[PDB]
DNA sequence: TAAGCAATTCGTAATCATGGTCATAGCT
DNA sequence: AGCTATGACCATGATTACGAATTGC
């Protein structure tokens, strides 16, 4: 048997919320350590993986490491079935077709059961190794979803470049090249846009994608991105300590 | 003559002229060419057809002998040597062989036939008989097999492919029979079928026709050859199938009727040899499912090996109707026998279709599909006089002179549809 | 001469939002007494009844008993245009088609005219009964729960006892089990059980039925069995809104 | 090198978002009185009149004068790129065809190097009338008063009388009859000198307030036959005048 | 003054489920 | 007043329903 209770029952309003557009079908390896998730989407460059740790959780129990094959999209379909404030609970047998669902009001008058149908496949688990970077820069959420949403009314690809003074994401189009021209901040809430480099970064991607992935900004207040010459561009989320979320995407070209 | 049935039939008359003209300005534009590449996939398609035209079975049909008039002439035994006619002044079911060459026929009205013959006997039915002569024919033709398929009350489809193996090797008196022993019918196809005619015959106190062959459609005209009480047979072999599928004229085959004989006259069809000579022509012209009966009852195809309800109506004819009243009053009626008759097979409608009929004959036929499963005399009413409504009072200042309204529960569910049977709510008002 | 001032014009609105989306065409009846409406809708499913009776207008006056057929997307169009504080005055003539709305904000006096036509609604409704168990629940909670099984299948089953209420529904996704147990002033669950009854309906109407969630925030349902459900919205000194509708099987 | 900076950044935004719905290209005509702009819509019923005077420019520079055609979906594409609380650097040359604009922000400067075109510039002038009457009311009462009108008819008679301003339709359903009675920078006030009744069309006056955010009120222009104003002042640099024809 | 049921054929058209857009409002 | 939610309105294949015409027993 597998039960796992959790007193923050958004996180899975949320988590589950920017993952349903992108992938519709994956693999959650729940074992000791938590649930995770590994998935390249639906056209295969994008890399989704998400990690919910163990000592984040309420309670906990599973020792028989099993791997269920859950379809996101209806799993989404139920969990927005939820309050916001409850507490959310997973319950699953060993040779179980499928999982229960407990969502605890702290009202605690209101009780829900729900069961999902499983099915069963197999991915890929692409081990990402231990890398070390180039540049990483600390931002708000709102501004890069913004900033992202502008640049794709413009045109449809971004060059983005990083240096010691700041970050430009320049985005031509056929109307002309948008620029908008970010610096960092001293002694000063969520504003601080930590800008810290080694050697910098001209790289270019694509927005298909970046109004896909910038669509977990509820989950977090700041996002991180990371890049070097070589390696994708790693776009970080945390969760409320409980483990991260990471999405992946490669240079063009 | 020039009645308003002679109008209407001059209407479609006309319709079917000028579907007749449609026609030959396509086929006028079409080559030589144009009859290669269609010609060639029909042949192709013929060829996939004919080579497994499998007909090890032996398909029998076993029609009558003027059923509605017979099944009387075994009940009464007093006119035996006259002409019978059963209906009434308005259409005839059928009458029987002393008057069929004198041209009293089926779909002929009560009076011009009974103009033509003076000294005649016309009397309505007993519809009620004939659905246990049916069931007492049945019982014997159950026994020499278990899955025959009466299409009608007396048309009988039965596959004797086992049961005549299986009687090789029987003594002669399970195959010898008492006239109501009498004669031993033996052990060949044409005996066994001997053997159901002399039974339904000294069981029933009447004759039957029968009909042997290879497939289903040749048994349907076989069964017409030599005709009262007589029989007919073709053997199994694909040479004997082409001599009896030439010299037939398309006024005998089932599926061609009187408006597709019209359209087929002007084509040069009369044999089915002609029939077969217009491949590419009949393939481009005529309609898919259409084309396709037409080029397999060309090779004499079909049905090989033998296989609920979907519909249930009740329509019925008046005189000339005015009013606003009795049209709304009138559709109760139709909508409660329909009710008691709907509960007997104990089945659950949800689809109600009236059907109106103008003094000047057009048909017109309204429906409405409801989630509700219609049962009750009050359950069908308030879908039908809703229908009533909107085609009443769309003749804004002018009535509706109607001669036939009708009602019809459709779309009889299954059994994945059948546990999740929605109410109406005419159950719990008041 | 029918007259109607209605000084809280957010009930007209609000019932107006109700009723559009289930029905499309209603028959009013307006007699000396309130306003009253009886309408199943295109499928025959389900009825909705409502009451709003002459005590909670500002001002009513009617002199002669009224059948007024009103296109319900029509009026919520005309109805669209009074904000959340117009006092609304009804007017319309006896023997003319058209009936005359008068807004009044609190002088931006604007004036409205619609066409009726002529509509025969059934006369006739779910006679006086008996109910086996009345739950009486927050309505916000009945709507985000009739809102929260759709997402998995078109039947629910509330299966009624004792300690509480459940619902749940089995679509071709899974399944769901939510559970109302009983309390300990507005977040009150009073169940007047006598007999455990277990059924199931549809929710394309129990959809449409939560569209009157601002005119109150306690809902009764109502069941038993062989019985149709009933939810009922009451609205404030005003009157009522009912909902009746049929189950499987 | 023609330069001008405002500071309220807002102004061009709803200027912009009330012209791109209506007419596609246009032409900036560029000086020392400020920024000009007159063009017809698509269906050559409507005449927008822009005019900004160069005082609140928070900083003007404009030596020879340009003329700049500018496709306005483009533009006002660009101009959903910044916050309401910006300031606006509009750049030219005449070295170069493309408008620049910078958003400053109080650390997040936006940069744009737009194209711009060469269109066949039509300058027709406007003969000033002293108008029968002119009404000043709210902008948001106006909008309503258009939008919650458009969903009865298309045919708006607007009717004025020195007690009444009486907005009249009619439709597949019946009139909608708005009233305003004459009547504190919320007020309506009727400046009348004959009693005018006329028709015009909705489905461009719901192109027209659109402007309604720049200003808290807006002010009518009237006479006998003569195409009416709607004009919405912006507060210290111009205004923005819209023309409408009546029918029949 | 020309039936009474049933079954089937094709082409028309009604309703529905679907995602996209727009407007108005709760929240920022 | 922007962001986001979200409900009304709308395009739109598409399955499903409608209807005349035709064939039989
Ligand atoms: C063809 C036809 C038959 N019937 C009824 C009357 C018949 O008694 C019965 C059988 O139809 P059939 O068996 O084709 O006709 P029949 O048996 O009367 O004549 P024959 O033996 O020459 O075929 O069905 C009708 O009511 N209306 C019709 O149009």
């Amino acid at each position: 048997m597998f039960e796992a209770r959790l007193v923050q029952g958004s996180i899975l309003k949320k988590v589950l919320e920017a993952l349903k557009d992108l992938i519709n079908e994956a693999c959650w390896d729940i074992s000791s350590s938590g649930v995770n998730l590994q998935s390249m989407d639906s056209s295969h460059v994008s890399l989704v993986q998400l990690t919910l740790r163990s000592e984040g959780f309420d309670t906990y129990r599973c020792d028989r490491n099993l791997a269920m094959g859950v379809n996101l999209t209806s799993m989404s379909k139920i969990l927005k079935c939820a309050g916001n404030e409850d507490i959310i609970t997973l319950r699953a047998e060993d040779n179980a077709d499928t999982l229960a669902l407990v969502f605890e009001a702290p009202n605690q008058e209101k009780v829900s059961d729900y069961e999902m149908k499983l099915m069963d496949l197999d991915v890929e688990q692409l081990g990402i190794p231990e890398q070390e970077y180039s540049c990483v820069v600390k931002m708000p959420s709102g501004e890069f979803a913004r900033i992202c949403r502008d640049l794709s009314h413009i045109g449809d690809a971004v060059v983005i470049s990083c240096a010691k003074d700041g970050v430009k994401f320049s985005a031509s189009g056929e109307l002309g090249n948008g620029n908008i021209k970010l610096s960092q901040t001293s002694n000063v809430e969520e504003e601080a846009v930590t800008i810290e480099m080694n050697e910098p970064v001209q790289l270019t991607f694509a927005l298909r994608y970046l109004n896909f992935f910038t669509k977990a900004t509820p989950l977090s207040s700041t996002v991180t991105l990371s890049m070097s010459a070589d390696v994708p561009l790693v776009v970080e989320y945390k969760i409320a300590d409980m483990g991260h979320l990471k999405y992946y995407l490669a240079p063009k070209i | 003559k020039g009645s308003r049935f002679y109008g209407n039939e001059l209407k479609k008359e006309k319709q079917v002229n000028q579907r007749i003209e449609n026609m030959m300005q396509q086929k006028a534009q079409i080559t030589s060419q144009q009859l290669r590449k269609a010609q060639l996939q029909v042949d192709r398609f013929a060829m996939e057809l004919e080579q497994s035209r499998n007909l090890s079975n032996t398909i029998v049909h076993i029609d009558m002998d003027a059923f509605y008039a017979a099944v009387e002439m075994r009940d009464n035994p007093e006119l035996k040597d006259k002409p019978i006619a059963v209906g009434s002044m308005s259409m005839l079911s059928t009458s029987n062989y002393h008057a069929r060459r004198f041209g009293v026929r089926a779909a002929m009205p009560g009076f011009i036939a009974k103009r033509l013959c003076p000294q005649l006997i016309i009397v309505p039915p007993n519809f009620d008989k004939y659905r246990a002569v049916s069931k007492e024919v049945k019982e014997i033709l159950a026994d020499y097999d278990p899955n025959f398929m009466a299409m009608s009350l007396d048309e009988a489809y039965l596959n004797i492919t086992k049961h005549l193996e299986e009687r090789q090797n029987w003594p002669e008196d399970k195959r010898r029979y008492f006239i109501k022993n009498s004669v031993v019918f033996g052990t060949s196809a044409q005996e066994v079928v001997k053997e159901i005619r002399f039974r339904i015959e000294q069981k029933t106190t009447l004759t039957a026709s029968a009909g042997i062959a290879p497939n289903t459609m040749l048994a349907k005209v076989c069964s017409d050859k030599n005709k009262p009480n007589g029989q007919y047979q073709i053997l199994p072999n694909r040479q004997a199938v082409m001599d009896f599928i030439k010299d037939l004229p398309i006024r005998k085959v089932s599926g061609i009727g009187k408006v597709t004989e019209k359209m087929l006259k002007a084509l040069g069809i009369i044999t089915c040899t002609e029939l077969y000579q217009q491949r590419a022509l009949l393939s481009l012209l005529f309609s898919e499912t259409s084309w396709h009966y037409f080029l397999h009852i060309s090779l004499g195809l079909g049905s090989t090996h033998l296989t609920e309800r979907k519909s249930m109506s009740v329509e019925r004819t008046f005189s000339e109707i005015n009013k606003a009243e009795e049209q709304y009053s009138l559709c109760q009626e139709l909508c409660s026998e329909l009710a008691q008759d709907l509960q007997k097979e104990r089945l659950k409608g949800r689809t109600v279709t009236i059907k109106l009929k103008n003094v000047n004959f057009e048909v017109k036929t309204r429906a409405s599909t409801v989630s509700s499963v219609v049962s009750t005399a009050e359950e069908i009413f308030a879908i039908a006089k809703e229908l009533l409504k909107t085609e009443i009072d769309a003749d804004f200042p002018h009535p509706l002179r109607l001669r036939l309204m009708g009602v019809r529960i459709s779309s009889f569910p299954n059994e994945e549809d059948r546990k999740h049977q929605q109410r109406s709510i005419i159950g719990f008002l008041q």
